[PDB]
């Protein structure tokens, strides 16, 4: 995983909604929400700067080669195709397919959540209570360049183009020297290019069968959607605790009560809600972090398996490591590790 | 209030803004009109049935009155009524004209002027434990006068009593008419009166010379429920029209609230008056009135943004609405430039077809400069230099120089 | 927090112990409350301070007190060193790298075939500059003449794909 | 937590329903808090 | 360090003991101790 969901709180709206009197007891507490506006704003940002260590990397933008003459390696399932409109791979397609993101866009307007799909829909009820969903900063399509540009250049250039100004070189010779650098002398490549290739073809197009499967092995990005929408979902149902009051309803209150005698169950009301936001935005902390590190781990992995080769036992890949190939994948990466 | 640049000076705490994007408060509809929907009840409720009653019942033997289809305007008792006693328990006095009551009930009796404090949901004493006993969780009125005029006999009136000597506590409005001999001592009693034995219940003296802790007192207390239920006895409240597809505040049978309301395809029970969300907030009512199901909507609803080259530079402003498709406009305005990017309509902007290196990240592949007139343009962040490597099957690329480079890492 | 002031004097000041017990225990909740929630943000930045630490003193053991091999680990391009240097509450490397500069086409094949035998660079790659062919190292251009002390025998011509025929001296 | 006492049976025993929901929603929100802070601080150990 | 210890925490029983009124108050809270159950899960899972 490298980036999570950025999320923004209208503590107004979500402590009191639309109550005039809710709102005006609210201001005599002030700094809170703007801490935790603070913080959620740092998670936001935090968020786009993680993706942009792991996947902007490099600036120089590699095409893909017309030629395509890599000595009998193929590499057409994890190249972009044209024909589809984001020019991702087939394996960064399969990849997007098998992670479901909790809301297909980022417009939700307000004649789609009028009527009674404001209950029905999640997001829509998240959305009337104040909790917005803010977009990340690169596309899905521009991360695919991204990962093109990187492929591109691990592939014609090698490790080159990690160290700036790309130098092109035959990728049987980069095969022999990567060989080479594992212990293999580089006869050995050269004598069995072809078996060496169709081997590499043969775990690619068994990795293409792995993901087209019903096996996902995606868990983790899966488990950060999930973990976020379930705590949006629960900062939404959070909002039926009485927190000691006659009732979790302020309509409620002021209907039943006049200003002296409403204002302490609203203040209880009050002091809940910023409770459960409080603990919303130190869990989002927390997660953060971990996505952070996550993050951090991911980029040096890009920089130490994809920009070279890599020495370090185990760290890209079982094996002894000869390449890395990275990919792109809903709010993360995917390395494949050729060893 | 005055524009988002403002709202975020405000939350900021300060009277000058970076450049960039700050998250202001959500999109809000301020109600347009108020409109109160009370079911059409003409008959007021019989105040002269329960307060000018001629004959009132023993606290051993409360009556109890049930009210409905009726309207409780209680100010035609500011004739006649004087209360010495009105004290509400699950509802503020000043809020008893704006709602509609469930069901009421209305137990009326007589006791002493002392054992008015006795009245309460959580006291204890002869009435409380023996007579008549108010639910803790009681919500209701309980009002109390003095009836030396109308229950006081120069000879001594006799017609009111209470229950003395009973073997455990009342529980709450339950009412015990019993007159079974009470066994205070050990020797069993066999339907006579001696010793040890009593009748339970005792009358009260209730002269006019009495004290005023000795005087009749005439106690009415009226139990309801409030907005959960249809409810039939509403407060003198005028109603007015319903107002559809707008934003306007409510008043359904007591319930207020502000919001917009659609017709409905839920089907509600005959006993339902009121749906809930997930959330306990009320989201479909029935009309008191059309007998109609409508569903309530929130009038506030879509994230907004303020981009800002900074207040040191200039004072233009872009707004981005994240949950509008420019394509009325639930924006604060619309002036000119309305390009209507991904994650939101984007106002005040010039969209530009050139790539530049992101200034402030507006998201979705969209960002915003300060360009030179001055304005701020929107365009779509370049991801770098294209380039394509002369790859071949026989052609390499080998330095010939090198660049010994210096370069600074901060942690 | 709900009380009638935020100024304790003036709750002492206008209520006796009982009435001032209610609003004093609603401020001290609610400084209490922001002292948690100070306290626990410290906790996360310490923690993220930590890590940038970490990360910090695994750079000065591993570009400092040596080279490393790891790419874009101690700056960008080939590490030759790092220097450090203090700087308020951080620290400052100085990644001292070497960058190629002027790159140059060359005719490259993968192995040479003299006497019926394929030959091998063993330290870099063999190029051509038109006409004659050299054996270079591939991080900078110094050709040198094919021998047999710069290259070693291995197998047939045969197999190897893309092999030309070239001298190689004794 | 500002309730009369710190035990539920002592306030049971001493207060009708009505009087002891106060004192034992104090009680719960306080037990609630520091059940937050020990869960907090737990995460963060977690995550270290 | 590798793991450290796993625990799991009984809301209701810290909050109110063996109170039946405490925990019926209690049960209009609900979602906060699910919450604080599963963070104490999600850490005990990950010291596997
Ligand atoms: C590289 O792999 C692709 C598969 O991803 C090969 O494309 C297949 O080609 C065969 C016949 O050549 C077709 O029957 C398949 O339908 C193709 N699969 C596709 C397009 O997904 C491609 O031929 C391989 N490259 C080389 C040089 O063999
Ligand atoms: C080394 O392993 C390779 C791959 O497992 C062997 O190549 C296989 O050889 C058998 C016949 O012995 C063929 O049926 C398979 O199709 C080959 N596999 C591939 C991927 O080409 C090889 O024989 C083994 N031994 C040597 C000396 O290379
Ligand atoms: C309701 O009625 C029951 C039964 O008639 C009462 O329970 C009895 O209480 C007496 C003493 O008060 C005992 O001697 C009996 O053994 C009990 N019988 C049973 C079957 O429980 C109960 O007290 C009454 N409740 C009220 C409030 O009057
Ligand atoms: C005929 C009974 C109808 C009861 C309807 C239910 C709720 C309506 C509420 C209160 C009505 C009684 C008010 C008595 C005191 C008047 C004000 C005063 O003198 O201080
Ligand atoms: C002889 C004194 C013994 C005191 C023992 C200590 C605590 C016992 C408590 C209360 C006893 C006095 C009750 C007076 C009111 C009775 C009920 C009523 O009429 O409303
Ligand atoms: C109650 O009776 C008195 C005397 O007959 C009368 O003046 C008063 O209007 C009556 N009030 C009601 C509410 O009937
Ligand atoms: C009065 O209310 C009833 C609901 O029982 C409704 O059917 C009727 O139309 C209403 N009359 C008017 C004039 O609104
Ligand atoms: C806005 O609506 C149009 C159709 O009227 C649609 O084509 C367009 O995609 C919508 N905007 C976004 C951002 O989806
Ligand atoms: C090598 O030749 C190609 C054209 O075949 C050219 O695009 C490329 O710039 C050349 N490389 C150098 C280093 O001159
Ligand atoms: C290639 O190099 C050799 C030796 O340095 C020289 O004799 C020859 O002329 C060169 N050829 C070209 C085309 O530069
Ligand atoms: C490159 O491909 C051509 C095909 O036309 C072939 O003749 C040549 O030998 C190849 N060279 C190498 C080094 O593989
Ligand atoms: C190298 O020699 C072999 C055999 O002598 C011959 O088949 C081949 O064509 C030669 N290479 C070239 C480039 O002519």
């Amino acid at each position: 995983p490298v980036s999570m969901t950025k999320t923004s709180v209208d503590c107004t709206m979500y402590i009191c909604g639309d109550s005039t009197e809710c709102s005006n007891l609210l201001l005599q507490y002030g700094s809170f929400c703007t801490q935790l506006n603070r913080a959620l704003t740092g998670i936001a940002v935090e968020q786009d700067k993680n993706t942009q260590e792991v996947f902007a990397q490099v600036k120089q933008i590699y095409k893909t080669p017309p030629i395509k003459d890599f000595g009998g390696f193929n590499f057409s399932q994890i190249l972009p195709d044209p024909s589809k409109p984001s020019k991702r791979s087939f394996i960064e397609d399969l990849l997007f397919n098998k992670v479901t993101l909790a809301d297909a866009g980022f417009i939700k307007q307000y004649g789609d959540c009028l009527g009674d799909i404001a209950a029905r829909d999640l997001i829509c009820a998240q959305k009337f209570n104040g909790l917005t969903v803010l977009p990340p900063l690169l596309t899905d399509e521009m991360i695919a360049q991204y990962t093109s540009a990187l492929l591109a250049g691990t592939i014609t250039s090698g490790w080159t183009f990690g160290a700036g100004a790309a130098l092109q070189i035959p990728f049987a010779m980069q095969m022999a020297y990567r060989f080479n650098g594992i212990g293999v002398t580089q006869n050995v490549l050269y004598e069995n290019q072809k078996l060496i290739a169709n081997q590499f073809n043969s775990a690619i197009g068994k990795i293409q069968d792995s993901l087209s499967s019903t096996a996902s092995a995606l868990g983790k990005l899966q488990d950060v959607v999930n973990q976020n929408a379930q705590a949006l979902n629960t900062l939404v149902k959070q909002l039926s605790s009485n927190f000691g009051a006659i009732s979790s309803v302020l309509n409620d209150i002021l209907s039943r009560l006049d200003k002296v005698e409403a204002e302490v169950q609203i203040d209880r009301l009050i002091t809940g809600r910023l409770q459960s936001l409080q603990t919303y935005v130190t869990q989002q902390l927390i997660r953060a972090a971990e996505i952070r590190a996550s993050a951090n781990l991911a980029a040096t992995k890009m920089s130490e398996c994809v920009l070279g080769q890599s020495k370090r036992v185990d760290f890209c890949g079982k094996g002894y490591h000869l390449m890395s190939f990275p990919q792109s994948a809903p709010h993360g990466v995917v390395f494949l590790h050729v060893t | 209030a005055l524009d988002p640049l403002s709202e975020t000076k405000c939350t900021l705490k300060s009277f000058t803004v970076e450049k960039g994007i700050y998250q202001t408060s959500n999109f809000r509809v301020q109600p347009t009109e108020s409109i109160v929907r009370f079911p059409n009840i003409t008959n007021l409720c019989p105040f002269g049935e329960v307060f000018n009653a001629t004959r009132f019942a023993s606290v051993y033997a409360w009556n109890r009155k049930r009210i409905s289809n009726c309207v409780a305007d209680y100010s035609v008792l500011y004739n006649s009524a004087s209360f010495s006693t009105f004290k509400c328990y699950g509802v503020s006095p000043t809020k008893l004209n704006d709602l509609c009551f469930t069901n009421v009930y209305a137990d009326s009796f007589v006791i002493r002027g002392d054992e008015v404090r006795q009245i309460a949901p959580g006291q204890t004493g002869k009435i409380a434990d023996y007579n008549y006993k108010l639910p803790d969780d009681f919500t209701g009125c309980v009002i109390a006068w003095n009836s030396n005029n109308l229950d006081s006999k120069v000879g001594g009136n006799y017609n009111y009593l209470y229950r003395l000597f009973r073997k455990s506590n009342l529980k709450p409005f339950e009412r015990d008419i019993s007159t079974e001999i009470y066994q205070a001592g050990s020797t069993p009693c066999n339907g006579v009166e001696g010793f040890n034995c009593y009748f339970p219940l005792q009358s009260y003296g209730f002269q006019p010379t009495n004290g005023v802790g000795y005087q009749p007192y005439r106690v009415v207390v009226l139990s309801f429920e409030l907005l959960h239920a249809p409810a039939t006895v509403c407060g003198p409240k005028k109603s007015t029209n319903l107002v559809k597809n707008k934003c306007v505040n409510f008043n359904f049978n007591g319930l207020t609230g502000t919001g917009v309301l659609t017709e409905s395809n839920k089907k509600f029970l005959p006993f339902q008056q009121f749906g809930r969300d997930i959330a306990d907030t009320t989201d479909a009512v029935r009309d008191p009135q059309t007998l109609e199901i409508l569903d309530i909507t929130p009038c506030s609803f879509g994230g907004v943004s303020v981009i800002t080259p900074g207040t040191n530079t200039s004072n233009q402003v872009a707004v981005l609405y994240q949950d509008v498709n420019c394509t009325t406009w639930r924006v604060y305005s619309t002036g000119s430039n309305v390009f209507q990017t991904r994650a939101g309509c984007l106002i005040g902007a010039e969209h530009v077809n050139n790539s530049y290196e992101c200034d402030i990240p507006i998201g979705a592949g969209i960002c915003a400069s300060y360009q030179t007139s001055q304005s701020i343009i929107a365009y779509t962040m370049s991801l770098g230099a294209e380039n394509s490597v002369a790859y071949s099957n026989n052609s390499i690329a080998i330095p010939t120089n090198f660049t010994i480079s210096v370069t600074t890492e901060i942690l | 927090f709900g009380a009638i002031s935020s100024v304790l004097n003036d709750i002492l000041s206008r209520l006796d112990k009982v009435e001032a017990e209610v609003q004093i225990d609603r401020l001290i909740t609610g400084r209490l409350q922001s002292l948690q929630t100070y306290v626990t943000q410290q906790l996360i930045r310490a923690a993220e301070i930590r890590a940038s630490a970490n990360l910090a003193a695994t750079k000065m053991s591993e570009c400092v007190l040596g080279q490393s091999k790891r790419v874009d680990f101690c700056g960008k391009g080939y590490h030759l060193m790092s220097f450090p240097q203090s700087a308020p509450h951080g620290v400052v490397f100085l990644h001292v790298t070497y960058v190629p500069a002027q790159e140059k086409n060359f005719t490259t094949a993968p192995a040479i075939c003299h006497d019926g035998k394929a030959h091998f660079p063993r330290e870099g790659v063999f190029v051509s500059n038109g006409t004659h062919w050299f054996v270079t190292q591939r991080n900078f251009y110094e050709p040198q003449i094919i021998t047999t002390d710069n290259t070693f025998v291995s197998g047939n011509c045969d197999v190897v794909i893309g092999i030309v025929n070239n001298t190689v001296y004794d």
